[PDB]
DNA sequence: CTGGAGAATCCCGGTGCCGAGGCCGCTCAATTGGTCGTAGACAGCTCTAGCACCGCTTAAACGCACGTACGCGCTGTCCCCCGCGTTTTAACCGCCAAGGGGATTACTCCCTAGTCTCCAGGCACGTGTCAGATATATACATCCTGT
DNA sequence: ACAGGATGTATATATCTGACACGTGCCTGGAGACTAGGGAGTAATCCCCTTGGCGGTTAAAACGCGGGGGACAGCGCGTACGTGCGTTTAAGCGGTGCTAGAGCTGTCTACGACCAATTGAGCGGCCTCGGCACCGGGATTCTCCAG
C-alpha cells in the first residue's frame, strides 16, 4: 500500500494551520474548564459568550507563542523533538517561573 | 475535575503545529495542559475580581480584556 | 437604547482615501476601535506624566510631541510629528 | 444668526474628530487642564496610524483578491511591517492566526 | 532652601517597632522611599481605572481593596487587605 | 479652643501619614474626588509591606553581624522571600549584586 | 569623542559574566556584548535626552534616566 | 617546581567573589566617554550629573548580568559549559529584544 | 584512592574617620468646624441573553500496529580557552578654578475653564444586494518507490 | 540522478445566503460668543555643580607562553513517535423555553470638595561619637601532586 514517509504530513499540518485563523481547542471542553476554575473563587458564576471566546482567543495565542519559543531551544540543543526540557527553558526566560 | 483531559492529544499536538513544531515527545501533552492551567488561573482571577468590584454575577467581556492588559497581553477584537 | 461612541465613522472615512474600492468587516472594525483606544492612552498616559515631572498643569501639543516621540517607534515617529504641527498650523491659521 | 457652524477637525483638515478627543482629555484624568491644541496634535496623530495600517491591510486583502479587509489581512499588514510589529508587539488580534514560517532545519534535504 | 518631602521619617519609625536596636544607611533610606513612591502609584494607578471602568468619580476604600487584591500577590495581598480594614475600622470608631 | 489637633494617622493607629497620602491622591490626577476611608487603606497597606522589608532586611544584616542596613541586605530579604520576589521582579536595587548560585553541572565532582 | 566602546574591556565583560555563574566562556563573546550594551545605552539615553528638553534644560539629569528606566520596564531603586 | 591550580578552580572561586560583593564591574571613566559619545548622536553640547553617570552605570551592568545568567542556562541545555555567542542570540529572542 | 605541601580565605584585634542619629528653629501644610451641591446609594422595572434540554449527524478523538528516523551514548582528535608571569597603560586620586546653567522670585498677560444657547453631526434602525462561502470538477504540482 | 503513479492541492465555474453599505429620522454633544481668573512665559539674579586641568601611585589591563579540558564530528544501537486504518466517542447544530441578572430610571441622602483661621509636624542645618572600614597577624580550610 501508499505510505508517507515520517516527517512529510507533519510539515504540511504545519503548511495547513499556518494558513488558518480558526480555535483549534474545541469549544465544550474548553467552556467547561473555564467553568471549573472559575468555581473555585465564586460559585454559580455566569460568563457571557464573547466571554469565554475572549478566554480562548488568548490561551491559544499564549500557547502558540509558547510552542515557537519552545522550538528554537531544540533546535539549540541540535534536536528536531520538542521536549518538556524545552518549555521549561523558555517559561524561566520570559520570567514566568 | 477531569476537564483538563478535554485539551486533547490531537488539540495539543495541532497547535503545535501552527507554532511550527516538527515532532512531539509523548511527555509533552501532560506538560502544556499543566502549563495552560496556570495561565487560565492567572486571568481569571483577576477577570471574576472585576465582576466582585462591579457588583455582578456574570463575567463580561471587557474582564476578560481588562485581565489580560495588566499582564501585558493586550487584546484587540472584543472592545 | 443608550447611544454609545466608536471611531467606526471616522476609520471608515481614512480608508476610503487610502483604498477607495476596499471595504472592512465588522471584525475588523472592532479591531481598528481597539487600536484607536490603545494608542490614545499611550499618548495621553505618557503626556499626563510629562506634565506632572515638569510640575506643570495643562497638557499641550508640546506635551504631545514628546509623548509621540517617546512611544513611537523610529521613522514612524517622525511622520506623525510631521503629520501633527502640520495639523496644528492649519489649525491656527484658520 | 451669528455664524455657520464649523467643526475643529476641518479647521486643521482631519478626518478624526478633535471635539470629541478633547473631551476624552478633558474627561480622562489626565491633566487639571487640556490645551487648545492638543486635540488637534493628537487626532492627526491618530490619523496617520491608521492611514498607515489599512494602506497596509487593503494591500494584503488584494494580493487574497478579496475587497473586504477581514482580521488576518490586519495581522498580516502589522506583522510584515517593521515599525508596526514593535509598537504592537504585546498585542494579541483576535481571528488573525499567524505568519508562516517553517525554521530551516525541519525542511528536508 | 526649597522643601522636599520623603518617606524617611515614617519607614524609621517603622523600623524602629519592629528592629528597635537595627540602623538604616542613607542610600538603603533612598530605597525605601523609591519602595513606598512606586508601590503608591500602582496602587492609586490600579484603582483610577476601576474607578474608571465602572463610570465611578470617587476612589474609595472599595477600589483600594480591589487594587491590593490585583496587584499584590498571594498571601502577601491577604494581610494587607486585613491591614488596611482594621485601619478603616478604627478611623471610623474614632 | 476649638480642641487640639489629632492626626489622622493616629485615629487609625498608623505611623504612615493619612494627610499627606490624601493630598497625593487628590492631587495625582486619579479621579474627580477622593473617598475619606481612601488614604488610611492606603497609608495602612504601604506601611505593611515596608514592615515586612524591613524585618526581612533587619534579618539578613545580622546575619551578616552588622547593625546598619545597607542596600545588600534589601536585595537580600526580597530576592530570598517567594512573594516579594513576584512582586518586584522587575526592579533593579543599585548596590544590591546578586544572589549566590553555582548551577550544579559546574560544579566538579 | 570616538572609539570608546574598548574601554568595556576583555576582563570587564569576564568580570560581568562572573556575576551571572559563568564558568567558561568562549572569545566571540566579547565582541557581541560590546552591540549587545551598545544598543541598551542607545535605547536609555535616547529616552533620558527626550526628557531633558522637555523641560529645556542642557543638562541630563538623574530623574530623566530613572524615568527612561521605567518606561522601559526595568524599574530601578537607589535615585529618586 | 611551578605551581598551577587545574583550569577550572579559580574561575569558581571568582563566581563566589563576585556574587558576594556590589562593586561596580565597569571601570568608570572609559564608561563616562562611552555615554557622552552616544548621547552626541541625539544632541550637542550635553552636560551630565553625576549621578546621571552613575544611574546608567548601575543600570547597564544589571542588564549585562541578568543576561549572563539567562545565557548560561542556554548553553547548559545544549549540553555544554562554554557560552558561545549563539546562546546570547537565543536569550535576547526568547525574551523578545530581537 | 591517600597524605603532606602550599595557596587562599578566615577569624581576630587594634587605630582612625565619617556618616548616622539626634538635636533645635520655624515655616507651611495638615487640622478643625461649618455649608453647599451632587455623586452614589437604593427601589422598581424591563427584557436581554445566559443556562438547560433533547435529538440527530458526522467530524474528530481514540486505540492498535508497524517500522523508521531520531535521541543518546561512546569515542577520538584538535584547538581553544584558562592560569600565570611580566610588562605596560591609564584609571584613580586629590587639588585648583572658572563659569554655565539650574533653581529660584517677581510681574504681567493671555489662554483656558466656565456658561448659555443653538443645531448639525453621528448613532440606532431598517433594508436590499453583492462579496463570498460552498460545491463540484478539473489540471497541476509533489512526494516516493523503483530505477 | 530519473521516470511513472498516486495522493494531496490550486484553478475555475455555479449557486445562495446574509452582512456590509447606505439611507433616514431624531437627539445630544459640539460649537459659538463671552467673561474672568490664574497658569506660565519672560526677565533678572545667585550660586551650586559641572567641566577642565595637572601631577603622582599603583592597580588593572595587555601580552604571551604552555597544555589540558572540552567542543564537536562520527558512529551504532534501540526506543518511540509518526503514518494509517478501524472503531467508538461527543462535539456541533438547531430548536425550544425558562428566568436570572444587566441595565435603566428616578428618587433622596449622606458624603466630599471648598473655605478660612490656626498650629504643630516635618524639614533643613548643625554637630557628636560609635559603627565600621582597613591594616597586621596567625590560623583554618581546601586544592592538588605524588605515594
Amino acid at each position: 500500500p501508499h505510505r508517507y514517509r515520517p516527517g512529510t504530513v507533519a510539515l504540511r499540518e504545519i503548511r495547513r494551520y499556518q494558513k488558518s485563523t480558526e480555535l483549534l481547542i474545541r469549544k465544550l471542553p474548553f467552556q467547561r474548564l473555564v467553568r471549573e476554575i472559575a468555581q473555585d473563587f465564586k460559585t454559580d458564576l455566569r460568563f457571557q459568550s464573547s466571554a469565554v471566546m475572549a478566554l480562548q482567543e488568548a490561551c491559544e495565542a499564549y500557547l502558540v507563542g509558547l510552542f515557537e519559543d519552545t522550538n528554537l531551544c531544540a533546535i539549540h540543543a541540535k534536536r528536531v523533538t520538542i521536549m518538556p526540557k524545552d518549555i521549561q527553558l523558555a517559561r524561566r526566560i520570559r520570567g514566568e517561573r | 475535575r477531569d476537564n483538563i483531559q478535554g485539551i486533547t492529544k490531537p488539540a495539543i499536538r495541532r497547535l503545535a503545529r501552527r507554532g511550527g513544531v516538527k515532532r512531539i515527545s509523548g511527555l509533552i501533552y501532560e506538560e502544556t495542559r499543566g502549563v495552560l492551567k496556570v495561565f487560565l488561573e492567572n486571568v481569571i482571577r483577576d477577570a471574576v475580581t472585576y465582576t466582585e468590584h462591579a457588583k455582578r454575577k456574570t463575567v463580561t467581556a471587557m474582564d476578560v480584556v481588562y485581565a489580560l492588559k495588566r499582564q501585558g497581553r493586550t487584546l484587540y477584537g472584543f472592545g | 437604547r443608550s447611544r454609545k461612541e466608536s471611531y467606526s465613522v471616522y476609520v471608515y472615512k481614512v480608508l476610503k482615501q487610502v483604498h477607495p474600492d476596499t471595504g472592512i468587516s465588522s471584525k475588523a472594525m472592532g479591531i481598528m476601535n481597539s487600536f484607536v483606544n490603545d494608542i490614545f492612552e499611550r499618548i495621553a498616559g505618557e503626556a499626563s506624566r510629562l506634565a506632572h515631572y515638569n510640575k506643570r498643569s495643562t497638557i499641550t501639543s508640546r506635551e504631545i510631541q514628546t509623548a509621540v516621540r517617546l512611544l513611537l517607534p523610529g521613522e514612524l515617529a517622525k511622520h506623525a510629528v510631521s503629520e501633527g504641527t502640520k495639523a496644528v498650523t492649519k489649525y491656527t491659521s484658520a | 444668526a451669528r455664524a455657520k457652524a464649523k467643526t475643529r477637525s476641518s479647521r486643521a483638515g482631519l478626518q478624526f474628530p478633535v471635539g470629541r478627543v478633547h473631551r476624552l482629555l478633558r474627561k480622562g484624568n489626565y491633566s487639571e487642564r487640556v490645551g487648545a491644541g492638543a486635540p488637534v496634535y493628537l487626532a492627526a496623530v491618530l490619523e496617520y496610524l491608521t492611514a498607515e495600517i489599512l494602506e497596509l491591510a487593503g494591500n494584503a486583502a488584494r494580493d487574497n483578491k478579496k475587497t473586504r479587509i477581514i482580521p488576518r489581512h490586519l495581522q498580516l499588514a502589522i506583522r510584515n511591517d517593521e515599525e508596526l510589529n514593535k509598537l504592537l508587539g504585546r498585542v494579541t488580534i483576535a481571528q488573525g492566526g499567524v505568519l508562516p514560517n517553517i525554521q530551516a532545519v525541519l525542511l528536508p534535504k
